[PDB]
């Protein structure tokens, strides 16, 4: 259907991962089933789903982004968003001057269709390897090149699953190269550290037109970007 | 008594056309549902018929200023500098009901049943800011025709019948001008800039949550999107002003307003700068007599104006306003 | 009092016109078949009539900032310029209905059908800029009027003829700026001219239009502030005809100024709270 973008700027800079701390320790005192729903979190416990996230912290140059994929998580970020607001005014007015936020929002819908001609899709900063197992597909690029396809194609399945809508499965993906390898850290200072590709080159045949999240962790804001704005541009 | 006007607009003209007309991104007046349709008002238009093809003439578009409209520009520009003058320099006092039925030709909505006596009539008609535009409770005949702004084009071919053969454009003479609102309390960006708004910067951000409460959800808040028609600059208009077996008086008026016609606007949208014009030529019963300097020529009518500004008390819009 | 200034661009002019265009190369600038799209975005090109041909007038394909833009841009130079720093000390801090009134047309949308009494329109349009900036809830006529930036150009010839016999520019006025998606913009290095026109001006509000325009070569117009866009100088102001500028500024028209500078010192925040209320 459609995915919902809002963007919040505090006049610096911050990671998603960050931010998605800091709105949990901001409103855990008062008001916390608004943060299960846009945590993910189970109704019951604090542990998180193990499904697709309808809502997934982003990236914003000037702060943070928060995707709400379906009519539910756009209704999550539209009771969320003023209250949210709110909570890093009164924060950001504490300290300081203050400072002035200033929001964004923007309703996407999300596309697809098969064409007979393989496209150039680029992604940055998405997680591949979570176990042993995965370590060990990626030694050898033969057994690590099915495995990406079958992770990048599994993706797209369950996105769309997960937003309501039907994919054609026939759709044949390739895998190029990627620029870069580096580690990603769940919590700052602690020893287990995940693998994670850099500016990585997928071809897929079909077209996509919208928000369409590849990999592990997408909640963490990882391996997201908008095939909109790729399409059709260099 | 036929007077033609011939223009041209230095800037663009905007004269809105009733009618909540709808645009798309590209062109596609009135598009059909769904296609996010925005907001429209088109310049006014005037169908008339042309010869299209050989033989076969069509009712075809062609944008005008209004002829309503442009009466009441002449008035009002015959009525702040050379009316208001007199009866600034003579000290004359009109009324509410006077200063209105000079402006608008009634002092109410309701014109009376009566008909004016003979005497009010030949006295009114005598009158030229009276004679020009009639009106009042009495609902009086004026001498003034004034026809709608047809630009020289060949929509008009067949308006144009004596004179106007060349300076004809073939294509379309309108431009879709876009405006975009947009909100400040989203563009300011700092808090040196709020330290000037009250409140301090919660109360920005208080309202920036009032319009984000409203983008997900009927107050309208700020920062529309919107199209309005205009006609191109740059192109030659023609003005008919005719009369009806006018006072000399009445003429040199009508020539006392049209000399500085330029300082006004012959459009709306005031702000955007839309009606700006210059005169290219005034033809009194076919006979040129503009200049860059006004009108040259036309003495006996300038001098008629004169004598007939001397002497003009309040007293004749006082007594054609005043309802029996 | 007519005033009319000529601006010249040192940096690209992108005022981008909505369309949806897309572009190939050099070669066709919209394509008719879907061989090698990408997106272009036009800026604002005005048609207008002109002598092509020899003799004929013909509707002419010509590129503008809309007078529009450079209403609000006339607006925030004296607001964040003249009215701003005047208006910042001895309190007199505005409501923030009053600064979304200031900056666009009114506070809020749904302006009331209801009309102002007459004293609020004879003091709004005697005061310097709410006059100037026309509008609020109650729908002020504003006394300024803005112009589109009409290169100095022969296809705008018919517009401009008087004063410009020489300097007319011919030729390509635009180039499509790549960066995929590209952008066609207006070349560096134009000669523009802009009418800034006031009907019935207190001589405070044609000096807050002078002190603006000393101050108009700090902001850029129609320009994105990432590509840096839209810089330019001014040289050639004319008020009522008469050339009233030079390379320090403005250096002359005295009287104007003086009264705009007892005007800004006599600003008050309560004026401008009259002109925001919405009296509904």
């Amino acid at each position: 259907m459609f995915v919902k973008q809002v963007f919040f700027d505090l006049g610096a800079r911050i990671h998603a991962d960050e931010a998605r701390a800091l709105v949990a320790k901001l409103l855990d005192d008062t008001q916390p089933g608004l943060v299960s729903a846009l945590m993910n979190y189970m109704p019951a416990s604090k542990t998180s789903k193990t499904e697709f996230p309808l809502v997934q912290f982003s990236n914003f140059n000037q702060g943070f982004a928060l995707l709400g994929f379906g009519e539910v998580g756009a209704q999550i970020l539209s009771d969320a968003t003023p209250i949210i607001h709110d909570a890093m005014a009164k924060l950001f007015a504490s300290r300081g001057q203050g400072v002035v936020v200033q929001v964004s929002s923007r309703d996407v819908p999300l596309s697809c269709e098969k064409r007979p001609y393989g496209l150039q899709y680029t992604v940055a900063k998405m997680v591949v390897q979570k176990k042993h197992e995965h370590r060990e597909r990626l030694a050898n690029p033969e057994t690590g090149k099915v495995f990406l396809e079958g992770l990048f194609l599994r993706s797209l399945e369950r996105q769309a699953a997960a937003v309501g809508m039907v994919l054609p499965r026939d759709l044949v993906v390739s895998f190029k190269g990627a620029e870069r390898v580096s580690s990603v850290k769940l919590r700052p200072d602690s020893t287990l550290a995940h693998g994670s590709l850099r500016h990585a080159v997928f071809e897929v045949n079909a077209r996509l037109g919208g928000l369409w999240s590849v990999g592990f962790l997408l909640s963490k804001g990882f391996g997201h970007i908008n095939t909109d704005l790729q399409l059709g541009q260099g | 008594m036929q007077i033609e006007v011939t223009v041209r607009n230095i800037t663009p003209i905007f004269s809105a056309a009733p009618g909540s007309n709808y645009i798309t991104i590209d062109g596609t007046i009135n598009p059909p549902p769904g296609v996010s349709r925005f907001p429209l008002v088109r310049t006014r238009m005037m169908y008339v018929a042309a010869d299209v093809g050989d033989g076969v003439i069509k009712s075809v578009p062609l944008q005008i200023v209004p002829g309503n409209t442009m009466r009441s520009l002449l008035r009002r520009t015959m009525l702040k500098h050379v009316i208001e003058p007199a009866l600034v320099e003579k000290g004359n006092k009109l009324s509410i009901g006077a200063y209105a039925t000079a402006y608008s030709g009634n002092a109410t909505g309701n014109p009376d049943g009566v008909p004016s006596s003979f005497d009010e009539i030949a006295t009114m008609r005598a009158h030229p800011f009276i004679g020009l535009f009639g009106g009042g409770p009495r609902m009086l005949e004026g001498r003034l025709m004034v026809d709608s702004l047809y630009p020289i084009h060949t929509n008009a071919e067949r308006i144009l019948g004596a004179g106007y053969e060349n300076e004809m454009m073939s294509g379309p003479i309108t431009q879709v001008v876009w405006a975009r609102r947009m909100d400040p309390i989203l563009n300011l960006g700092s808090s040196e800039d709020v330290e000037v708004i009250n409140g301090g910067a919660v109360a920005a951000n208080g309202w920036i949550q009032d319009l984000l409460a409203n983008s997900k959800a009927n107050g309208r808040g700020l920062k529309a999107f919107n199209a309005h028609e205009v006609v191109i600059p740059g192109l030659k208009w023609v003005w008919r002003i005719s009369l009806d077996r006018p006072t000399d008086a009445q003429v040199g008026l009508v020539l006392l307003a049209l000399n500085k016609m330029t300082n006004e606007r012959i459009a709306g949208g005031h702000s955007k700068d839309y009606g700006r014009f210059v005169i290219d030529g005034v033809s009194l019963n076919g006979e040129q007599v503009w200049s860059q300097s006004g009108i040259t020529g036309g003495e006996q009518y300038f001098d008629a104006v004169a004598e007939a500004i001397d002497g003009l008390s309040s007293k004749e819009f006082e007594q054609f306003a005043q309802s029996a």
